[PDB]
């Protein structure tokens, strides 16, 4: 019982630090407690816990942001009054967008830092609610002031590569955006718009010169401002080639405006968005410096009937194809607003986060809403339902989940589908609208205008021409994703290959190669090479690669593998597409070469680069789920560490592993459970998020693999999101095999044996007889290429046996006698498994094949103990008794 | 061979079936109203009056000239059969040729010969039945006591029950449903009912089907006291055994446009001369796109649902619209865009249908001197010292003068003849075929 004394001593301590330290349920824990200190005591404990959640209710109303983290999460923060610790580490979970507290600062996920006005006190007296309660509005308060003096600064006339080194994204994005709309306007009222063009164009121009030259975080706030820069650009042109007026004043109202009222006493409530005739108001929450998506037309007309949607308080529906950008688009209009949009992946938790977001105030997204059971897609249909109806009423408080709730006024809820529908009780209170497929042109023109890229319009309608002619002429496969995903993957690889190829069309040429040639079968890589060599005006000239060509062909010499030209062009794709990409998926046939493929890329990288390497195979489905991540055990809150997770820790932990590379390779089926839970560390994060809440950091060279047989199982998202490369025919010849495995089985007059077997094994009449087998009728039909791991290995074992008699014979009869055990290996390896009569016919073809010189193997030859004999005499006749 | 008619009828939908028990009682009113051969006659009328009023109106006329083939098949000779096949099989476009030769026989060659569908479905019902049942006489001619109606989208029959409860002198007790309070509003509201009485509804329990299939079941001869339950053909299907309990009834959408015109500018009660000239023309947009959804295959490419929740939107669009507007320069161009791309058109996907929107919305709000929205009437430009109450009553005036032409399907909707014609034949194809499929066992 000590694990369950432990784990009462745990709860007492834990509800100790909660309340007792700071009526009926105290009653009973001080009781228990002193039952406890007297002395299963674990379920009252839980029961005390389960009646304890009205007090952990008013705990959760008193500041709403705590209520996003769970039970036990949260009664470990409060529990840790004193210490103020574990509260900074998790409040990514409650925030959205900010990972850590500096009070002086904040860290959001992409690592910008908020400067508040002003320091607030932290003591051991001021519990958790309140001191979160002032860092929130110190937070708002901030960007506010930060707004304001970025105001100052535009409207003081000073440069903007100052106050762009200075401020958050926020302030520097809605400042810009606020004198934008002004300066449009003030040149609505007349009709001159080439001056701020050309000074729009100037300040692009001048963001482009200090994105080349800046560090890192700050080139990511450059590019995510230089998106809204080139939208303003694109805005600024369009009106000045209006004809008349009408139509600049038509242009102008559907774009976005932002306007600031300068009379309000409030302050997080004095700017007002204008789109199409209608208000919403700025709130000013934190995000970062996201991905900001390229502000295309319908992203606009998205904006629109979203506004339009959240004027007379309907919810927003988006459906359509996958792969449109809904979710984005939703994201980017609440964002657009400065304020976080809370996704629920698609009955407890999503009422929980439900009534958590109706509580808070912030949108919630409803992403792939049609994956739930009907009975939980009902009722949370009628839970949307009840809070839009108290919405539109205009209700104070509603009475949601049978518990009366405050309802915000800034509450709305999203839903977005993906048909291939809304319920009754939904659509008689939403608005559903069909986005079209997204101006790929226009997103990449100006994905490659801000890269650098001297020809962009030219060079992104050649890419999306491209992909378009590839995903019309090739083959229809599972894997075969040419949406703009991809597009947007391959604009991504094309940013650490410009360092040595240049801004040009042969690093967009070269990418294409390296993340789409892998993933493609063999006509498939014909019509891609043709319609490259079509499209695009560069050949794809050779790169310098002598030296890991040669490193390869060294590391295939030492582990006998040999060197064909398809094995090359595999490795050198693996070799070019592991180098970006962190995790990799290996597919094919099976037995067709993936891990000697990856073995000796390995090999070649250690004898290239002089680096530890560290191998971890970790087959996915022979360990569960427990077994290979971690269990935590509810009978007394106890952990116990996974295989991955102790590898994990104990690499992060550390000498030795801070100057090697280790590789973790899971050689087995790709199960959607064992990698959902993976999904944490396989997209930029990098970070894994354990069952019981740890976050283990994995560093830069920790190289996963993957290594299967099929792709049916396999989500889409991880399809795009690790690398795939596909094995459409085998690396090997057979000869080539043959000669790996004799020297492999030498390994695990020697010389002239060596040379008599491998001078045996003649390839002419081999693949005639490797053909005449395939086309028998074979039990559990197993190919050639995998059954001369048993021809080559049975043979070399029975000469391996009969050595010791080979000193005091003939020439000739030793040939007989390797041309026998030859034989024999072959007939019990290819055509071992059928039928007798197919045997006997073996035996013929064998005879017929290997010519009459040879030994003549019957179909009950053998060797005895040496001459030549049957199996006949060895037959002992057994006299059995009655019982 | 009816009955087994009518099953085959139950076969296709969730709401078509029948039980063995209503057909025996349609045979006892037979002899309940006030010789074989009458007898005969009288329960081909009694089975038609009885269960045309469950069917849609493709399904009235297919049972309509199923029975009426089945009468004249056993009663007329070979070739009257003969005939009558012929004409189905061309109908249909199956069998051609001239039939072999009655002045109903000539009156429908006549039909058929100048390419008239309707007329030619509807013949069978204008000849043999007599008398047609609205919801009136089936809700007066029922001992049952709860009613199921079910309708397409865009259509209620909730204005037919309240026009039957100033015809019938009850008070109806209208109850949405969609929420647990609105659940247990109307448990209550079924509970006070069916003690006191007067006539309960319930307004589309589609979405409150679950509550219906745990609760209304096990709840299934009070004086004035009817339950009227509505619900939707294309919804989810509906349990059998409460399906079985209620008289099922099946009401129909009007054709009239300017009806809809009439029934959508009665409803704006206010905002000025502009706003009321604004929601007069938002009033005839949504009749005529309303009006152009219905015609599937030829005026647009899907069935699309515009409800009154995007008349709010627009209307709502246009009074924001006015309103920031003080120069009286009324932005057609901006109104235009917004309401065939982001109120009506959100929900389309395809590209034609949206073209078909866009088409529409300038023809309908293109501010014009003179507009003439319909090859009919045209709507002159108001004036800028008229009262609100003047201009309705100018408007109600120019609504009350013009008249529905014949034709209002292709000049008001500004459709070609031949789609429509094109539109009536694969109508009469399909209804023609189905009724083959039923006769040929
Ligand atoms: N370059 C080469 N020259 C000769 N033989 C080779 C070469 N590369 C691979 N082989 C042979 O390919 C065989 C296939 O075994 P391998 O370990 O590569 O399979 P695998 O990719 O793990 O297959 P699977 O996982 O589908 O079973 C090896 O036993 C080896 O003899
Ligand atoms: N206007 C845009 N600008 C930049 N990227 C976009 C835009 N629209 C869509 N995308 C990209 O398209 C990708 C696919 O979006 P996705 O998440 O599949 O949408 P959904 O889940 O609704 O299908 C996203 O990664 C997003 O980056
Ligand atoms: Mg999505
Ligand atoms: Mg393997």
């Amino acid at each position: 019982i000590q694990v369950n004394w432990v784990e009462v001593q745990f709860y007492w301590l834990d509800l100790y630090g909660i309340l007792g330290e700071n009526p009926l349920e105290t009653s009973k824990f001080k009781s228990l407690t002193s039952e406890y200190k007297m002395i299963l005591t674990i379920d009252s404990l839980k029961m005390i816990k389960s009646s304890l959640s009205t007090f952990l209710e008013r705990q959760r109303r008193q500041f709403p942001r705590f209520y996003f983290l769970g039970n036990d999460d949260l009664l470990k923060i409060i529990g840790s009054g004193k210490h103020h610790d574990q509260v900074s580490k998790f409040m990514k979970k409650m925030f959205g967008s900010i990972e850590s507290i500096i009070i002086t600062g904040v860290r959001s996920v992409e690592g910008e830092v908020l400067n508040l006005n002003e320091k607030i006190e932290l003591k051991d007296s001021i519990q958790a609610q309140e001191w979160l309660n002032i860092l929130d509005t110190e937070i708002k308060l901030s960007v506010f002031t930060q707004f304001r003096d970025c105001l100052g600064q535009l409207k003081d006339g000073t440069d903007i590569e100052v106050v762009v080194s200075k401020y958050i994204f926020q302030a520097i994005l809605l400042s810009a955006q606020v004198m934008w709309t002004e300066l449009v306007e003030k040149c609505l009222q007349t009709n001159e718009f080439s001056k701020y063009w050309k000074e729009v164009d100037m300040k692009i121009k001048g963001l482009l010169d200090k994105l080349n030259k800046s560090s890192d975080n700050v080139k990511k706030k450059i590019e995510a401002l230089l998106v809204e820069y080139l939208h303003f650009n694109n805005v600024i042109g369009q009106l000045k080639n209006c004809s008349t007026k009408e139509e600049a004043r038509l242009l102008w109202a559907k774009v976005q405006k932002f306007y600031q009222k300068n009379d309000t006493l409030d302050d997080l409530n004095s700017v007002f968005i204008s789109q199409s005739g209608y208000l919403l108001q700025y709130k000013f929450e934190y995000i970062g410096i996201p991905e900001r998506l390229i502000y295309t037309p319908l992203l606009l007309v998205g904006f629109a009937t979203l506004t339009d949607s959240l004027h007379q308080k309907y919810g927003g529906c988006f459906f359509g194809p996958a792969g449109t950008g809904k979710t984005e688009t939703v994201k980017a209009f609440g964002q657009n607003l400065g304020r976080v949009v809370v996704v629920f992946n698609c009955y407890q938790v999503l009422s929980r986060l439900l009534v958590g977001i109706t509580q808070i105030g912030a949108w919630g997204c409803f992403d792939e809403f049609n994956r739930l059971d009907e009975k939980v897609l009902s009722a949370v249909s009628a839970n949307i339902q009840q809070i839009q109806n108290g919405l539109q009423v205009g209700k104070s408080h509603i009475t949601l989940l049978e518990e009366e709730t405050p309802l915000s006024p800034h509450t709305a809820v999203f839903i977005t589908l993906n048909p291939g529908e809304l319920p009754e009780n939904l659509k008689k209170s939403f608005r559903e609208f069909s986005m079209k497929s997204p101006q790929s042109g226009t997103i990449a023109e100006m994905i490659l205008q801000i890269m650098g890229f001297e020809d962009s319009k030219s060079l992104a309608s050649k890419i999306v021409h491209f992909l378009e002619l590839l995903s019309s002429k090739c083959s229809s496969m599972n894997h075969y994703h040419f949406g703009l995903r991809t597009l947007k993957g391959v604009l991504r690889n094309c940013s650490p290959l410009v360092s040595e190829f240049g801004e040009g069309e042969k690093t967009v040429v070269e990418s294409l190669k390296r993340v789409i040639l892998p993933s493609l079968g063999d006509t498939d890589e014909l019509v891609f090479k043709d319609e490259l060599s079509k499209i695009f005006d560069s050949a794809g000239t050779p790169l310098n690669s002598k030296a890991i060509v040669q490193c390869l062909k060294d590391a295939g010499q030492r582990s006998g593998f040999s060197m064909s030209e398809e094995f090359l062009k595999k490795c050198m794709q693996f070799y070019y597409m592991q180098k970006t990409q962190q995790a990799l998926i290996l597919v094919g046939k099976a037995g067709c070469g993936k891990t000697a493929t990856w073995k000796t890329v390995i090999d070649a990288m250690a004898i290239f680069d002089g680096h530890a390497n560290v191998v971890y195979v970790i087959d996915t489905k022979v360990l569960t789920k427990e077994s290979l991540y971690g269990s935590m055990l509810k009978a007394t809150l106890e952990w116990r560490d996974g295989l991955f997770t102790s590898i994990l820790r104990r690499v992060n932990d550390d000498g030795t592993f801070k100057n090697s590379r280790i590789w973790v390779v899971f050689d087995s089926d790709l199960d959607p459970e064992y990698v959902e839970a993976m999904n944490s560390v396989l997209d930029d994060n990098k970070i894994l998020t354990l069952p019981n809440g740890e976050r283990l950091p994995i560093p830069p060279n920790f190289r996963i693999l993957f290594e299967t047989d099929n792709l049916d199982h396999t989500t889409p998202a991880t399809i795009t999101r690790c690398g795939l490369l596909w094995f459409s025919t085998d690396v090997c010849s057979i000869s080539s095999k043959i000669d790996h495995l004799l020297n492999k089985s030498y390994e695990a007059e020697l010389d002239k044996l060596k040379d008599l077997i491998s001078d045996s094994f003649d390839m002419a009449s081999l693949t005639n007889i490797f053909t005449c087998s395939n086309d028998l009728v074979h039990i559990l039909g197993v190919r050639t290429f995998n059954k001369l791991e048993t021809a080559v290995q049975l043979a070399v074992h029975l000469i391996s046996s009969y050595r010791q008699w080979f000193q005091n014979l003939d020439d000739k009869s030793l040939k007989d006698v390797i041309t026998l055990l030859i034989k024999r290996s072959l007939l019990y390896a290819l055509a071992g498994d059928s039928t007798g009569e197919s045997q006997r016919a073996f035996i013929q073809t064998i005879n017929t094949y290997f010519g009459h010189d040879s030994q003549e193997l019957s179909d009950y030859s053998t060797i005895v103990i040496l001459s030549f004999s049957s199996f006949c005499s060895e037959i002992p006749s057994v006299s059995l008794e009655a019982h | 061979k009816i009955f087994s008619m009518l099953e085959k009828f139950g076969q296709f939908h969730w709401f078509y079936g029948i039980s063995i028990g209503q057909f025996l009682s349609c045979f006892k009113r037979v002899f309940i109203k006030k010789r074989v051969d009458e007898i005969l006659w009288l329960l081909y009328q009694e089975v038609y009056c009885q269960f045309s009023t469950a069917l849609d109106k493709k399904f009235k006329m297919i049972m309509a000239m199923t029975m009426f083939c089945l009468y004249k098949f056993d009663i007329e000779s070979e070739q009257y059969k003969e005939a009558v096949l012929t004409m189905i099989g061309v109908l249909s476009e199956s069998s051609d040729g001239v039939p072999k030769l009655n002045d109903d026989l000539r009156y429908l060659w006549d039909y058929v010969t100048t390419k008239s569908y309707i007329s030619a479905l509807n013949w069978f019902k204008n000849e043999f039945f007599v008398d047609e049942w609205n919801i009136a006489d089936v809700v007066a001619n029922s001992e049952n006591n709860y009613f199921t109606m079910a309708s397409e989208r865009d259509v209620d029959g909730t204005f037919k029950l309240i026009e039957l409860a100033k015809a019938s002198k009850e008070s109806l007790k209208i109850i949405p449903l969609g929420s647990i309070e609105n659940l247990n509003y109307a448990q209550e509201e079924i509970s006070k009912s069916k003690i006191e009485g007067g006539w309960i509804l319930l307004q589309n329990i589609q979405m409150s089907l679950s509550w219906v299939k745990t609760y209304l079941h096990k709840h299934v001869e009070h004086e004035k006291f009817k339950m009227f339950m509505t619900c939707h053909l294309t919804g989810d299907k509906l349990p059998a055994p409460l399906l079985q309990r209620t008289d099922r009834v099946v009401y129909e959408d009007i054709p009239g446009i300017l009806d809809t015109v009439k029934d959508l500018w009665g409803s704006q009660f206010f905002s000025g001369v502009w706003s009321v000239y604004c929601t007069f023309l938002l009033s005839w947009f949504h009749a005529l796109i309303t009006a152009r959804t219905r015609l599937v295959p030829h005026g647009f490419s899907k069935k699309y649902y515009f409800n009154d929740c995007d008349f709010q939107f627009a209307s709502v669009y246009l009074e924001n619209v006015l309103a920031t507007n003080s120069t009286n320069n009324i932005p057609w161009a901006q109104v235009r865009d917004h309401i065939a791309t982001i109120v009506y058109g959100g929900k389309i996907d395809e590209e034609k249908d949206l073209e078909v929107v866009a088409k529409l919305c300038a023809h309908v709000f293109c501010g014009s001197d003179n507009l003439q929205i319909v090859p009919g009437v045209r709507i002159p430009q108001p004036l800028l010292q008229q009262s609100e109450e003047e201009e309705r009553a100018r408007l109600t005036a120019i609504l009350s003068n013009t008249i529905e032409p014949a034709d209002s399907l292709s000049s008001w909707l500004q459709l070609p003849r031949e789609s429509i014609l094109d539109y009536e034949r694969l109508q009469a194809k399909e209804v023609a075929s189905s009724t083959e499929q039923l006769l040929q066992e």
